[PDB]
């Protein structure tokens, strides 16, 4: 288990969101998007749920999990929207 | 359609914007509408006969007496704010200089010459109170009646403090007979009858003009330079520092009075014959006051001199005026 | 350290001495005491229920205007008045124009007592007396004062009584006969005892409760704090009544009492009963103005004239009965006769009012209902000019008020008529001829409006004239409060 | 000219009402109506307008005028419904 | 006779001395004076602009209270609370939970200046500051004391700052940052000068105004007496200012008066903003937050800077733009929220206000009201759940809100990280981590909300856990205001 | 779901339903709730450090001092109501002697007992202000904290009255140096000395339990009787009446001010060692406190007496307390 910083896109607010260190970034978005996604921002199927470290910018691949992207603990990440 | 106006119609067209005082003192007596008929009810009532008599047919003369204006525009509200304050100082001095023991510092001679020649003047007061009170039920113009008014309440506030140190006194000095002994001294004491034949005569002239001048111009003058301010400096000077402070607080009410009887005057000599008119009613009741002065201050240590100070003093009154 | 008022109370009203420079009856003429061969001894028993001391008045009373002037302010740009019930704002200038020169003139009657009362006691109560009436007069102006702008009606709270509108002349009437032209003595009973314990105390409290529930906590806090001053001087009558009784004049008294109560009742039936029963909304009324009346005001007479050892005026059920009809034509000839008045009559006979009335009083549909039926239908009917007057209406020669009853199915309309001295007299009921009759010299060449018009004494002599006579123009004449919004109801 | 207190029948309040010397009952009761049929009394076809003293109540004949009638000025009369 | 205070008012103040039996510096220690090297006899230059003097002042207090209390009592049984507005009830529910104890504790901070200022002219009116804000405490309290039996809400009047609802952190946070934990000086600045005479002064003028437009007038005498007092102590900041430039340390007083407004905005933009914009209904608004703010807050500060001789802090760009932006945020998020505060948020996104947005925010639909879309589909489709959180917001380390800002089209939300001595730390804006950064010892060990669940410190580590670590229980926790009732508009 | 309750949660269930005092004083400080990290902020903050050891680490314990009660149960509403009558009495007096004259009335001899005795105290008195206001910051309840706020605003007052008080000496006496030579008398006059050092050491006295000692137990008293009653005592016999009457209008306030100090020393009594705590305070100072009155009074004429009896009397205070 760790904490992350879920920045959502279109959103309004970063929020608290527990990530397990085993999670692809795929799955990560997954309980951001939780959070957000039919609360204040709408869906959009014909896109795909990208993983950015919101300091840098750096791009996760999707495939990629938690314990191989260097976070540090509480680390806010962007979750946009891509194709 | 009379469109709305700027103040009350019969202020309307001054132009200095009406003040509270004017707003809520100006004319307003109505027995005055009719000076035939006064009251609501038959011509010959003799509350009718009364006022065409008393206020009407008064030789002080003026073509619109509303005019008047109290030079300290008191209402109502503000009496309560100045007084309530000016009590505050004095139930102050009550209760501090008690606090003190102040009363038993005073010499057994003073104790004395306070039950000869301060309390008994409970009533002295209370009968200004109601000769400035008669004044303000046949007086011509609300705006006169009012300074009546507050004058009658101060006049009442003397004869509270008075009762009040009456019995602050007797407790102290129990065996002296304050409180009890009074109206004997009010009316069998020498010193006193001269004051007591004054105040009584002065009672029972119903001329609104004449009250005025019997009871404001001649009567209190000299009673304020007798009890005020003459047993004023004796007590100061006797050690008794309660009853000067206390009699100078009063001196500032008087003041006020002189203040708005001056006023009257200043305005009722704006027209002919009227100053003679009050002359010789000043004519007519001066002896009776020097008679008083005499009767009274002659009795106080230092006779003669209190008699040519109070004599002077209260002429001055009237001669500031004209 | 303070003494106890209880320590020396007394003292500030053992005031009175023999006179020798001149006679008790020079000094205390009758015609202005009315000590009635009691002496000053007897009348020295005079002892005050309610004491008050004049730190403790100026202290007191800087408190209560602080507060009334305070809450004016704060409430003041809110405009309410522009928003609120036109019923309410009629009731308004209604209470304004008949009450602040009389509340000042109560002034002069408390300084009748204040100098030639016998009883010292009396003496001091009627001056914190005279300076209540004061307040009452002041305020009482400077309140209205802030609608002057908003139209001319606002100015009569000052004109009002300074005219010959026949609402002035009836309250000019009453008053001047119970406290401008009575002896010391009298007064206390007449006034204060009468009218001040007897009425205007319960009333202004339910007047202060009414403007509450109108959304007027300007007014019902100038009105309740007012109220608060009532009591300390509406005293002075009953220790008055006692010594008359322990004494002598058991009669006299009674007598007093008997003719101050009416004369009240009467003026009571015009510029209260009106405004419970129809100017107030249906919605906010939680009685009747004959409930009001009959809880709050006779229950009250009676326990106070059993103690006091007095008996109830020989009118006493006529009065009661009276209850169930005279506001109703008081108010009826008051809206027929709107143009003048200075202020809007509230109709108030709506198909709802209509019930209400039904219930709180039995039979008035019947009765008078029936003039409203055809003064509704002229309206319904577009014969607007059929709801106003071409003549004007009978008044009384005592209360200087119009003649009216019971119409309708139990039309029982009377007029107590009198020669007397080669003049006839018309009297609005039985004890109003009987006021007149027990000491006619009081009453007999004061002439009414009727009377003034039949004299040629109005000129033109015509409604124009008597309206112009009565200081009305456009603008303050009284029309329909509602503007006949009750009307679409009925079509 | 002579003036007289109209208390018309089933109406609520008296009034002044301005006759004529010369004006038969019948005529006075004309002008008294005037002041309250159809203001606040409803009409009565089928009925006969009577004027009677108010005091005493002595009704006078429809075809007697004013001078015959012995009132006094102002003297209060009952206009009252009759067949 | 009495003197002119011109007279004698400078040897009320004249109060320095030398002292000898101790040191200066044991008698003014630094950490509570921040004298700053500068002099006594420099210090003795502070000139008060608006001077008072103790009888005055307990003379013209007393005036004040009489007429609040007064007024509190007259309108206290019309019961207006019972039928305000639900945006307003929950206005003031906001207004005293966050300000009566902080009222109070301003108190103290006053207390600090009377103390350890060494300007003689400092210590007076901060003794005078001290008593103004005793009054605010008190009658603040007093005040919304009437209504404890109405809702438990009510009671966090009292309760709030002594509970660790996100709010009153956040509010903490601000007062024991800027008059609670600073020397003498600074406090003078960062609380009279930049707070009060910056914010609060102008603020309260409104919220008078506001409570006046509601008919709640018991609440607009309340704020606008206080707001009088503002004036006599809101000045002690000047005069500080004035001889920090004057001598040395102009960047000194330059940096506190740029925390001391940060800071102070961002409290503004959550305690006033959502209020302004949303809870004061359509009909009622003369101007937004961002008109208000642009009008009354930033003109003045210019002037006030300008005047001074310092200069606009580096961040007023920014903080101009935000005007736009951030009390949108801190509304969506309190509303959705919910819950977690004592007050129930007024949505205010019915149709007719979203148009005003639209109009007074060039943009907002098309940003800030796509999330409300969103929020009111599920409330028109029966999903409330997914109105509510789930998880906490990302707390700011300094200003202790969620960091928020433009959603929908033009999303641009970010987070000014930091990493400090082995810990991350999360701001909510440029300035908010400077303030940090150019103290970091001042907020180090301090932990914000998200912080203490992270940690363990909140047990049962879930929602739960939170609201009840945060004392709220069914009853105080909030809810949306007008209940929906917005809902059925989309159906 | 949470039902509406009576009164303020902290003190719902007492039941003598709470009074405007208690609602709008009681448990107000919040700093007191995390003795670990007072205020909300770093724990290591210099401001966080001064109250962990001034306010909670002081060995004056108890359990729970929300529970202290003013006596006079005072409010800002009812301070200002019972000082703005005060006021009036006292800014009367000014008002009235001075139109008597009574400041020519003075002696050389007094007036120039005035410029060394009276007017410097406009230091000390502010010092108090300063002394009375450090125990408003860091006493452990808003109930404390008010008392002290109070007699805060007391002080400040009686440095008003001495400061207007010497404006209207210097108008009068020009020439002895009002106003302008104060501080070099508070400053290098023995007879100042005395005070100058207790009142600059208390000063620093931070534990908020000493300061209050060292403040309203030791150095009032001692000031209160040398500056107040002596000094006013001997006003008396000097025939200034003012000072006389003006000292005793503030000894109403110091009394004030005792009375709470007392029924705060009653409550802390109720605990183990804490009398013991309060006596080595006063033992501390004590000493300091009779070379005060002794460089004072001594200087007075009739000087030893006052220091036996400034001495007694306000050791009584302490005595009276336990
Ligand atoms: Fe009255
Ligand atoms: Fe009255
Ligand atoms: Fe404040
Ligand atoms: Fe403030």
């Amino acid at each position: 288990t760790f904490p992350i910083m879920s920045n959502f896109e279109r959103d309004f607010v970063i929020q608290l969101v527990p990530v397990d260190t085993e999670d692809t970034m795929d799955q990560v978005a997954e309980k951001c998007a939780y959070h957000s996604i039919n609360r204040r921002v709408h869906p959009q199927p014909e896109k795909i749920l990208r993983v950015r470290r919101h300091e840098d910018g750096t791009l996760f691949p999707r495939g990629m999990i938690v314990s191989d992207a260097g976070l540090r603990p509480t680390e806010t990440l962007d979750i946009i929207f891509m194709d | 359609a009379l469109k709305p106006l700027k103040t009350w119609s019969h202020l309307a067209g001054n132009r200095r914007r009406p003040s509270e005082y004017e707003v809520v003192s100006t004319n307003l007596h109505y027995f005055t509408d009719n000076p035939e008929r006064p009251w609501e009810l038959d011509s010959n009532l003799p509350m009718q006969t009364w006022y065409k008599k008393y206020c009407f047919d008064s030789p002080l003369k003026h073509d619109d007496w509303n005019a008047f204006r109290d030079p300290d525009q008191l209402v109502y509200r503000t009496y309560n704010l100045l007084q309530d304050g000016q009590e505050s100082y004095v139930q102050g001095l009550f209760d501090q200089l008690n606090d003190r023991g102040h009363d038993q510092m005073l010499t057994r001679e003073w104790v004395e010459t306070l039950a000869r020649f301060y309390t008994p003047a409970r009533y002295l007061f209370h009968a200004l109170q109601m000769g400035s009170v008669y004044i303000h039920q046949i007086a011509p113009a609300s705006t006169i009646t009012n300074c009546a008014t507050y004058e009658t309440a101060d006049h009442l506030r003397w004869l509270t403090h008075t009762a009040y140190r009456t019995r602050e006194l007797a407790n102290c000095y129990p065996d002296v007979g304050f409180g009890k002994r009074e109206r004997d001294v009010w009316e069998n004491d020498p010193a006193w009858q001269g004051f007591r034949e004054l105040i009584e005569k002065a009672l029972i002239a119903w001329d609104w003009g004449e009250a005025f001048t019997a009871i404001n111009l001649v009567t209190k003058p000299a009673v304020e330079e007798a009890l005020l301010q003459q047993l004023g400096s004796l007590a100061q000077s006797e050690g008794d520092t309660l009853l000067g402070l206390l009699a100078q607080a009063q001196k500032r009410d008087a003041e006020r009075h002189r203040r708005w009887s001056s006023a009257l005057v200043k305005m009722a000599l704006e027209k002919e014959g009227n100053r003679e008119v009050l002359q010789k009613w000043v004519a007519k009741w001066e002896p009776l006051a020097d008679k008083a002065i005499e009767a009274y201050c002659s009795a106080l240590p230092d006779g003669e001199n209190a008699i040519v100070e109070a004599k002077s003093a209260s002429r001055y009154v009237r001669q500031m005026m004209g | 350290s303070m003494l106890k008022r209880e320590d020396w109370y007394d003292l500030t009203r053992t005031t009175n001495w023999t006179p020798k420079y001149v006679t008790e009856n020079e000094l205390f003429p009758e015609e202005m005491s009315g000590a009635r061969g009691i002496s000053m001894e007897a009348w020295e028993k005079y002892d005050e229920p309610y004491k008050i001391t004049y730190p403790e008045y100026v202290s007191i009373q800087r408190e209560k205007d602080s507060g009334a002037y305070s809450i004016k302010a704060a409430l003041e740009r809110d405009g309410f008045v522009d928003r609120a019930d036109p019923g309410w704002v009629s009731t308004m200038q209604l209470h304004f124009g008949a009450i602040a020169l009389e509340e000042y003139a109560a002034s002069t009657a408390e300084a009748r007592m204040a100098r030639f009362a016998k009883a010292p006691g009396n003496r001091n109560m009627a001056t914190f007396g005279m300076m209540d009436e004061n307040r009452h007069g002041q305020i009482q102006l400077y309140f209205p004062y802030a609608n002057v702008k908003r139209s001319r009606k606002w100015d009569w709270a000052h004109k009002a009584i300074h005219t010959n509108e026949w609402a002035a002349i009836a309250a000019r009437s009453f008053f001047d006969d119970m406290m401008m032209t009575r002896d010391s003595v009298a007064v206390s009973i007449m006034l204060t005892f009468a009218f001040e314990t007897g009425f205007s105390n319960m009333q202004f409290l339910g007047l202060a409760a009414d403007a509450a529930e109108a959304g007027d906590h300007t007014f019902a806090s100038l009105i309740s704090s007012i109220q608060t001053d009532e009591s300390r001087h509406a005293q002075q009558g009953g220790p008055s009544l006692k010594i008359l009784v322990e004494n002598g004049k058991k009669d006299e008294a009674q007598q007093m009492v008997d003719v101050a109560i009416w004369r009240s009742w009467k003026l009571f039936s015009v510029l209260t009963g009106p405004i419970m029963d129809y100017y107030t909304p249906l919605e906010s009324r939680n009685q009747s103005f004959k409930e009001f009346m009959l809880e709050w005001i006779v229950a009250q007479f009676e326990r106070q004239l059993l103690d006091l050892g007095l008996d109830k005026p020989w009118y006493w059920d006529q009065f009661m009965q009276d209850l169930d009809e005279t506001h109703h034509g008081m108010h009826l000839g008051v809206w027929y006769w709107r143009p003048t008045v200075w202020w809007d009559p509230a109709a108030g006979v709506s198909p709802e009012e209509r019930e209400w009335l039904e219930e709180k009083y039995p039979g008035w549909n019947d009765t008078w209902g029936q003039c409203w039926d055809v003064i509704t239908d002229n309206l319904v009917n577009g014969k607007p000019e059929l709801t106003v007057p071409e003549t004007l209406p009978t008044i009384c020669n005592m209360c200087n008020l119009p003649i009216a009853h019971t119409p309708g199915n139990k039309w029982n309309v009377k007029d107590y008529q009198l020669e007397y001295e080669g003049r006839l007299y018309h009297f609005g009921s039985e004890a109003d001829r009987w006021c007149f009759q027990i000491d006619p010299e009081r009453y007999e060449n004061h002439t009414n409006l009727v009377d003034r018009f039949l004299k040629g004494e109005i000129q033109p002599a015509d409604l124009a004239g008597a309206l112009m006579y009565m200081s009305l123009e456009p603008g303050v004449m009284g029309d329909d409060a509602h503007d006949y919004e009750w009307v679409k109801a009925y079509q």
